[PDB]
């Protein structure tokens, strides 16, 4: 994995030794080269994972998350270079250093063979994200946002640490490859009940679980654009990755420990999607849509069938691309009208038609239009939850109504109707902005041609 | 070199790639010893993989 | 990588990590036994050195 | 154990509760502290003389000397406190609550 | 009602108010040496008679 | 006060309700006396009568919490015929939390103390069942 | 734990039996990381005194690197010595107490019955 | 951290007053010299856990 | 103070602690504590104002009380053992009295009440000595007497110190009281692992001393004793805000930093001994410490508070203060977690 870790670290002298006019160009270029390099992780086998060393491995779960992570860094640099144009040069380099450091922590979060090293990289991701939100977020509430993001995580993750160390004392190892063969069944007891909660609640916070989700519509809203891109696209998926690894050790107790959380997710995706119908802040609407989409990934991981894991990893990759694009579109309107109020700037298709086409494609992927990988993940989770219980289709199908309703309402409010008369600073779309939208949307649509690389380890 | 900064990330790839290959020789205890893939060595061959 | 290379590299990784796990379990059991019994090289808390004792004839005989 | 040790320990606990329950004066606290020292002297001395433990006979002297030096330091602190407020009242020493 | 009030009320707000209240009770000391040593005496009496930490 | 906890836990659940109620009342009274001791220590009352009023108030508050806890736990163990069940101490801890809200004359403190003291008493029952250790002896 | 082990010969940073052990290589990645920490200390020393960070005081940066590598080499020697002592004591205690460490009969999975739990 | 400087340098700073069975002035015995000698020679080297 | 007299007095503080660390006789332990207290009283009265005299008087009273309790524990040990060896104690009453005396010298709760007052009353360099060097001698005595330390007492002191030091720092705006309550919580973490593995006690002590010396050296380098004067640091020395940011995130125990190293290892040693509830509640209680550390990072590094006009004069003058070992301490307090297995050198 060290052929990816070392160039990601070499981005640090690359950004700190660059000429002052070259720090976006150089980091964008070489992060795109690292992202091109990331496709060598697609040496996956039908039986074995790609096991590099004692410290690092990559199966078909971690590989698309790695490719998406390494792809998101150039797009974050493109998204962030405009609103940091007037910034001090050293603070600009510190911002890029926090993004590079976050990429470095993420790529060895997903490839960590041993679970306590997964824990340390998983929690190490908090510090650059907290710094990016509280230092380069725009408003006052970022400070409060930085507290919620910090303290819902750690209150969930410090019982995980203890739990993992307990497994270290019980199994003798936290190697996931060893734990594939030495896993013992976890019977019904109170000790194993709180073992289950300590193993699961940190990832439940990261997803987020409904009812634990309150950090997200502050953290993703108050963040700068690169912060929101990495929070929605990658850091939510640390929870899903960690659940898919940790539920190996939690059988068969999961078969009744999942029942409350499944309810919290199945009703929660009804709630948060409904919340999106009455959001006045566009970026808050995109955040609540992320909570609603990750509720399906929670249900799919908890019912733990092959179809549900395939749907959940497809939905994680698809939601990463779609939610990152939606935050970038909302930012492209924020960088013109300087307000996140969705009803403010209307009729934007009359003024910005190609950006309206990007809004259309991102809305269509948000509502899971076939054959997008959004629909592939959505549909496969719906198949597996119908097999779990046939009544879930009600809460599934009603969700797909509301998901359509808030996706097009967002599209109707901002793009359609009459333009606002008094707003006259709607600049034509920059090449950087359309480029950012296309670098989200074109890989997302090309993955429909060959979705087997985003279907995870039990494709 | 006038563009010496554009080799930091590529050489950091190559060196990183190098270390990965250098790690494989430290994990070669079961080279040509698995029950699936053990075989007799071909002529002018000393290892089955490097 | 060849599948042979990844396969046998995986076997080397699994052997190393299983040996480390067995040594950690043995280390826990050894620490438990040495703290319980006190007969090992660990958990040897100090007692008084007997080389400090004067063995000379004292002023009174009955000692 | 022997009957005098009960009273020397009880003297230590009486001077301990005197030193742990201030009335007003810092000097009364220093007197209870040196009463604690005096009882430690007597208890050490009775043990060491009873045991005929010869080399520890110099121990209570050392216990006296250090602690009286400690007492000297305490008196100096009291005097500097009394050079600030006019009295040695412990209720004047409350500036460090905020 | 739920995701601005009650799911905000039960986990983060009540925890934050509880830690604030405990913080203000711990740090409301009047700076008096007399009261701290009286608390030390009560500590020793609870440790000996009530908790038996000397047995 | 370690023997107070022993004479609480020696009696099986749902067998002798009056002595379980009295033992939990005595545990609550001892905790109230400790809180009252540090309370009149670190915060000087304005008089001796105010000090004994604070002491009696805190002692009767914690003793009523303990009494209604032990009563509700033993009655819920009797009427459900499930002695080894932490839902009984969940109900008892919520009854003690409602008692702590009734003594402070407020409903919000009552609901908060219901939830947290019920979950705490449930955890104490689970720790008595599975043998969970808080002050664990060093073994390795 | 091992404090009575190093009590017959006290205050030895590296005892004489530590010389039976192979020393860390000078290309030890832990030692390279300690040298990196020395380089970071040199950069922070230029930064807090408002010197140019990469350029000023190369002699001072090199003494930072050298002093950290020098201390860290002996720290790694003592680290490897103490883990070697840990394993030596473990193996000698297992060898001297066979009644506490019996050889467990390993069963193949044709005899081992595991309960099946269907995911349905 | 009991840094055993006295054993390292071979100096006797305070071992002489430590026990009653040590070398006393004029060979004056303690009253429990034989009992302390027996308990020290019993418990020597076997560690405190076995000595209890 | 005369610099020669300052050197002799600081060497006497060091000599008292060293005598505690090297002696085999209980009287010399007690003498080392007496020598240390006597020598450290002038370091606290260095600037001659009534707050320093009050702090020195409170420090004298608590340490003298602890010294008398220590001597009574020594004397009871001499009753029930006839000897003076610094080893396990031979009576549980002497063990309780010595554990109380050492907890008073450490300022562990509920004997914690002098530590914020005395730390606030004295200068930053003498509070640096009080929070780092003065922990070394009682922890070494606790190290040697752990076969006789009552478990319930030391764990009660540990959790009570962690909870009280967590809640105490939440209400503070003075930096010295923040460091004092942080000290109380970290000493609770050190004594909690003591009977299980005292090597992790030494690890937590060393990492705490490095991080606390880093924070005091930053406060001395910026002449800041309040939160609101520390908030001016960005407009004067922007590198110092980055250093206080990374050091305060490390003191909160956030990985990948070095202050994550003790507590993790402490949990790693407390779950081997089947204590699961206790390191769990300890780690959750340490989030209080992280909260007021984050408060300081918000006011200092992550936001820009308003400055004053006269700050423009201080832009023209460089820091002539000897910031002794501050880059080394800043690196060791933050980047040491990849070298976590170095802890075996403390065995
Ligand atoms: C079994 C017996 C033994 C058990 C262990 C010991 C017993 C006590 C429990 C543990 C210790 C808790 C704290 C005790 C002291 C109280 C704090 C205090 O000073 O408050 C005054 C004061 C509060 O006054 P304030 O600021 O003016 O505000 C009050 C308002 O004006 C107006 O306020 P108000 O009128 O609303 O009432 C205020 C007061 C009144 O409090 C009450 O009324 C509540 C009393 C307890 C109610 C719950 C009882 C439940 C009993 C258990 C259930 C029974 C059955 C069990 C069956 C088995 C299990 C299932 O509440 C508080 O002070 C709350 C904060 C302190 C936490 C108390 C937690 C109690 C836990 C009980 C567990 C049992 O706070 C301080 O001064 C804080 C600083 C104190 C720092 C030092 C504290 C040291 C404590 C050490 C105790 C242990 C000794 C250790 C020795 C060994 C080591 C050397
Ligand atoms: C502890 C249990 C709570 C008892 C203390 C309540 C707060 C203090 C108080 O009485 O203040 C009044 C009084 C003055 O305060 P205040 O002016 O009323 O301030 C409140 C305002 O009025 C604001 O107005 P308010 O009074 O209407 O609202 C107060 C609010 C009440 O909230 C509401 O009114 C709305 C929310 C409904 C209730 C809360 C529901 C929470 C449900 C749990 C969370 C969700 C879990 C979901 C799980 C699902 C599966 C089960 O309660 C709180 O903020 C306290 C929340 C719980 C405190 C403990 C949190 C520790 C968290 C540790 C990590 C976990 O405080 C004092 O004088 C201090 C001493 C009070 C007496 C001693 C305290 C009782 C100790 C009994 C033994 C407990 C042992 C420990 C067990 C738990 C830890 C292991
Ligand atoms: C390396 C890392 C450590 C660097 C420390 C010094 C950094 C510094 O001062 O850089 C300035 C310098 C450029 O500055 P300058 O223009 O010369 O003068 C100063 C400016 O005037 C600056 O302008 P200003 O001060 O007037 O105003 C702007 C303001 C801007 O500041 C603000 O406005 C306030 C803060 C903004 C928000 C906070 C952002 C986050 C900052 C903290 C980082 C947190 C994340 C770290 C990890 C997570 C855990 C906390 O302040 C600064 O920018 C001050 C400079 C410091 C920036 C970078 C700070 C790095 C030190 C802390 C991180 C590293 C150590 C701890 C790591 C923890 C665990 C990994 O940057 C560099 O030269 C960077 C290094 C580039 C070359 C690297 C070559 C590597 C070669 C390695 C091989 C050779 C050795 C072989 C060894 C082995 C042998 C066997
Ligand atoms: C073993 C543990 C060692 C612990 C540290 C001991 C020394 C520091 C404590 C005392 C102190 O402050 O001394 C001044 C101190 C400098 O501290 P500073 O004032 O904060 O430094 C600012 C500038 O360096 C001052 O710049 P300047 O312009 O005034 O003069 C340049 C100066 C000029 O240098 C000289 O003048 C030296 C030549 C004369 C030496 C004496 C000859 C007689 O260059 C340096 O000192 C370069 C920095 C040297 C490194 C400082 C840290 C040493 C390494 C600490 C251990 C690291 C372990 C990491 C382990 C990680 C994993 C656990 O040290 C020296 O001046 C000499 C350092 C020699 C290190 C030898 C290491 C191996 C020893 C065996
Ligand atoms: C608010 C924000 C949104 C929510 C975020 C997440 C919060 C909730 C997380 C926990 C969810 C509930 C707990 C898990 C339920 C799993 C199944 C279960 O425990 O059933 C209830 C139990 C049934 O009893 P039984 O199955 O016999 O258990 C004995 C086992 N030997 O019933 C009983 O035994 C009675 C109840 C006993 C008390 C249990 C208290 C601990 C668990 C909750 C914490
Ligand atoms: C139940 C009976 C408790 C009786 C002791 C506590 C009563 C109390 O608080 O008395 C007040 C007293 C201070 O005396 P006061 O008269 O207020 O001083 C002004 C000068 N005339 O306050 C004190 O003397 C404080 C110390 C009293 C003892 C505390 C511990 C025992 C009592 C509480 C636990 C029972
Ligand atoms: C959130 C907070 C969660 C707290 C979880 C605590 C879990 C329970 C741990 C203590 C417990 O109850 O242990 C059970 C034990 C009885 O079992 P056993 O070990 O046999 O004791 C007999 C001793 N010869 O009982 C004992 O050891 C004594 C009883 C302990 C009761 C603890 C609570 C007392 C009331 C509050 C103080
Ligand atoms: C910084 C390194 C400076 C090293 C100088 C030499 C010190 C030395 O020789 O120390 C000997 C000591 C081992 O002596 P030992 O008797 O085992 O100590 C028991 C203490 N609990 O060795 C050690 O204690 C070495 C480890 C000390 C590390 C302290 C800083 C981290």
């Amino acid at each position: 994995m060290l052929k990816y870790i070392i160039p990601t670290m070499m981005l640090m002298p690359l950004t700190w030794l660059s000429k002052n006019s070259m720090i976006w160009i150089n980091t964008t270029l070489h992060s795109l080269l690292i992202s091109l390099t990331s496709l060598l992780l697609l040496n996956q086998f039908g039986d074995n994972s790609l096991n590099f060393s004692l410290t690092f491995f990559s199966d078909s779960l971690s590989t698309p998350l790695l490719i998406l992570t390494m792809w998101l860094l150039p797009l974050m640099l493109m998204a962030s270079q405009h609103h940091l144009s007037k910034e001090n040069l050293a603070r600009k380099k510190l911002f890029i250093s926090m993004l590079i450091l976050l990429q470095l922590f993420l790529i060895m979060t997903f490839t960590a063979t041993e679970l306590i090293f997964f824990y340390i990289m998983f929690e190490a991701t908090l510090v650059p994200t907290l710094i990016i939100i509280t230092r380069w977020g725009n408003q006052t509430e970022r400070l409060n946002a930085g507290l919620y993001f910090l303290f819902y995580t750690l209150a969930g993750s410090l019982p995980l640490l203890v739990a993992l160390i307990y497994i270290q004392n019980t199994m003798g190892s936290l190697n996931f490859l060893i734990l594939q063969y030495w896993v013992q069944p976890m019977p019904n007891s109170w000790s194993n009940t709180f073992m289950w909660l300590a193993c699961m609640m940190a990832f439940m916070v990261k997803m987020p679980l409904y009812g634990l989700h309150l950090w997200l519509p502050k953290a993703h809203v108050e963040a700068p654009i690169a912060g929101s891109m990495v929070l929605a696209a990658i850091l939510l998926k640390l929870g899903g990755y960690g659940m898919m690894r940790i539920t190996l050790l939690l059988n068969p107790i999961t078969d009744f420990m999942a029942y409350p959380f499944i309810m919290l997710s199945l009703w929660g995706m009804i709630m948060t999607s409904s919340i999106c119908l009455r959001q006045t802040d566009l970026k808050s609407l995109i955040a609540y849509s992320s909570v609603s989409h990750m509720a399906l990934v929670i249900v799919a991981i908890l019912i733990q069938t092959p179809w549900s894991y395939m749907g959940a990893t497809a939905l994680m990759i698809a939601h990463g691309l779609t939610s990152s694009m939606l935050f970038c579109l909302a930012n492209s309107n924020y960088e013109r009208v300087h307000s996140r109020t969705m009803i403010l700037a209307r009729g934007l298709q009359t003024l910005l038609p190609l950006m309206a086409a990007w809004w259309l494609l991102a809305s269509l992927t948000n509502l899971a239009l076939p054959p997008s990988i959004n629909l592939i993940g959505e549909l496969f989770v719906v198949m597996s939850t119908f097999s779990w219980s046939n009544i879930t289709i009600i809460l599934m199908g009603l969700n797909m109504v509301i998901t359509a309703l808030y996706s097009l309402y967002m599209l109707i409010t901002t793009q359609r109707g009459k333009h606002t008369h008094h707003i006259n600073n709607i600049l034509p779309s920059f090449t950087r902005e359309n480029a950012l939208m296309s670098l989200h949307m074109l890989p997302l649509l090309l993955l429909s041609l060959n979705p087997k690389i985003i279907l995870g380890p039990l494709y | 070199r006038d563009h010496w900064i554009h080799v930091l990330v590529p050489v950091g790839f190559v060196f990183g790639y190098y270390l990965d290959r250098k790690n494989d020789e430290k994990l070669a205890a079961f080279r040509n010893k698995s029950l699936l893939y053990k075989r007799e060595l071909k002529p002018q061959e000393e290892v089955t993989w490097k | 990588d060849a599948p042979e290379k990844n396969y046998e590299r995986t076997m080397a990784i699994l052997q190393i990590e299983s040996e480390k796990a067995e040594l950690r379990l043995k280390e826990l059991e050894v620490r438990r036994l040495m703290r319980a019994k006190g007969d090992g090289p660990w958990f040897q808390y100090p007692t008084i050195d007997k080389a400090l004792i004067d063995h000379s004839p004292k002023a009174t005989p009955d000692n | 154990m022997s009957l005098v040790y009960m009273n020397i320990m009880m003297a230590f606990t009486v001077s301990l509760t005197g030193l742990l329950m201030y009335r007003s004066h810092l000097m009364s606290s220093l007197l209870c502290l040196e009463g604690m020292m005096l009882s430690l002297f007597i208890l050490a001395t009775l043990m060491i003389l009873n045991s005929h433990f010869t080399l520890a006979s110099m121990m209570p002297i050392i216990l006296l000397v250090f602690a009286a030096c400690e007492a000297a330091l305490g008196l100096s602190l009291l005097v500097m406190v009394s050079n600030t407020y006019g009295t040695d009242y412990v209720q004047n020493l409350n500036l460090l609550q905020c | 009602l739920l995701d601005l009030i009650w799911l905000e009320t039960i986990l983060p707000k009540t925890i934050s108010l509880a830690q604030m209240k405990m913080s203000t009770t711990i740090t409301s000391q009047k700076g008096l040496i007399k009261l701290y040593f009286l608390s030390f005496l009560i500590t020793i009496l609870i440790s000996t008679t009530l908790l038996n930490f000397h047995e | 006060a370690k023997t107070l906890l022993h004479q609480y836990w020696d009696i099986p659940e749902g067998t002798e309700c009056h002595r379980k109620t009295y033992a939990a009342t005595s545990i609550g009274g001892a905790s109230g006396l400790v809180v009252s001791a540090y309370s009149v220590a670190l915060k000087t009352p304005t008089s001796f009568l105010e000090g004994v009023a604070r002491t009696g108030r805190y002692t009767f508050t914690a003793a009523a919490i303990g009494a209604i806890f032990g009563l509700t736990s033993c009655i819920s163990a009797q009427v459900r015929e499930k002695p080894d069940d932490p839902l009984n101490y969940l109900i008892g801890g919520c009854a003690g939390g409602l008692t702590l809200g009734a003594r402070t004359r407020s409903y919000g403190i009552g609901a908060a103390a219901c939830a947290y003291m019920g979950l705490t008493a449930a955890l104490v029952k689970m720790g008595q069942l599975e043998g969970w250790k808080v002050f664990a002896e060093p073994k390795v | 734990m091992m404090t009575g082990r190093q009590a017959r010969a006290p205050l030895q940073f590296l005892p004489d039996e530590a010389r039976s052990l192979p020393p860390p290589k000078l290309t030890d990645p832990r030692l390279a990381y300690i040298g990196f920490l020395g380089y970071c200390s040199g950069l922070i020393d230029n930064a807090i005194r408002r010197r140019p960070v990469l350029s000023a005081g190369l002699h001072r940066q090199f003494l930072y690197i050298t002093s950290f590598v020098f201390v860290g080499y002996y720290l790694l020697k003592r680290q490897d010595y103490m883990y070697a002592v840990r394993d030596h004591d473990m193996f000698s205690y297992i060898k001297s107490h066979p009644e506490d460490f019996p050889e467990k009969d390993k069963k193949t999975y044709r005899e081992v019955f595991e309960e099946f739990h269907p995911v349905r | 951290p009991f840094f055993d400087v006295q054993k390292k340098l071979g100096v006797d700073l305070d071992h002489w007053m430590t026990i009653q069975s040590a070398e006393q002035p004029h060979r004056i015995p303690a009253r429990c010299h034989a009992f302390e000698k027996e308990w020290i020679e019993c418990a020597h080297g076997i560690g405190s856990i076995r000595a209890e | 103070m005369n610099p020669i007299i300052l050197i002799i007095i600081l060497m006497t503080v060091m000599l008292g602690t060293i005598i505690v660390m090297i002696s085999t006789h209980w009287l010399l332990i007690w003498i080392g504590f007496e020598m240390n207290m006597l020598a450290i009283i002038p370091i606290m009265m260095k600037k001659h104002n009534p707050r320093a005299t009050e702090a020195s008087t409170k420090y004298f009273l608590t340490q003298s009380t602890a010294s008398m309790l220590l001597m009574m524990a020594i004397i009871i040990n001499l009753m029930f053992s006839g000897q003076w060896t610094v080893m396990k104690l031979f009576n549980p009453m002497a063990s309780m009295l010595m554990t109380m005396a050492l907890a008073m010298k450490l300022g562990m709760a509920p004997f914690h009440f002098w530590v914020p007052e005395v730390t606030q009353g004295i200068p930053l360099s003498s509070g640096l000595i009080l929070l780092t060097w003065q922990k070394l001698a009682p922890m070494s005595v606790l190290y040697q007497i752990l076969p006789s330390i009552n478990l319930d007492l030391i764990l009660t002191l540990s959790i009570l110190s962690i909870t009280i030091g967590g809640w105490g720092g939440l209400n503070q705006t003075q930096l010295r009281k923040i460091m004092a309550y942080s000290s109380i919580a970290h000493m609770g973490w050190m004594t909690a692992v003591l009977l299980y593995n005292p090597t992790m006690t030494l690890l937590n002590l060393i990492i705490y001393i490095i991080m606390t010396s880093t924070m005091f050296t930053l406060f001395m380098a910026n002449s800041t004793t309040t939160t609101l004067s520390l908030s001016h640091t960005w407009n004067k020395a922007p590198i110092m805000t980055i250093l206080v940011l990374i050091t305060l995130l490390s003191m909160g125990g956030l990985p990948p930093l070095s202050g994550f190293m003790p507590k993790w290892m402490i949990i790693q040693e407390m779950t081997k001994n089947d204590s699961i509830i206790l390191p769990t509640l300890m780690a959750i209680t340490a989030l209080l410490n992280l909260y007021f550390y984050m408060r300081l990072t918000y006011s200092t590094a992550l936001t820009m508070f308003p400055s004053t006009n006269n700050m423009k004069m201080k832009w023209q003058f460089p820091t002539t203060k000897r910031m002794t070992l501050l880059p080394t301490m800043t690196v060791l307090s933050t980047m040491l977690l990849p070298l976590t297995p170095i802890l075996s050198i403390l065995e």
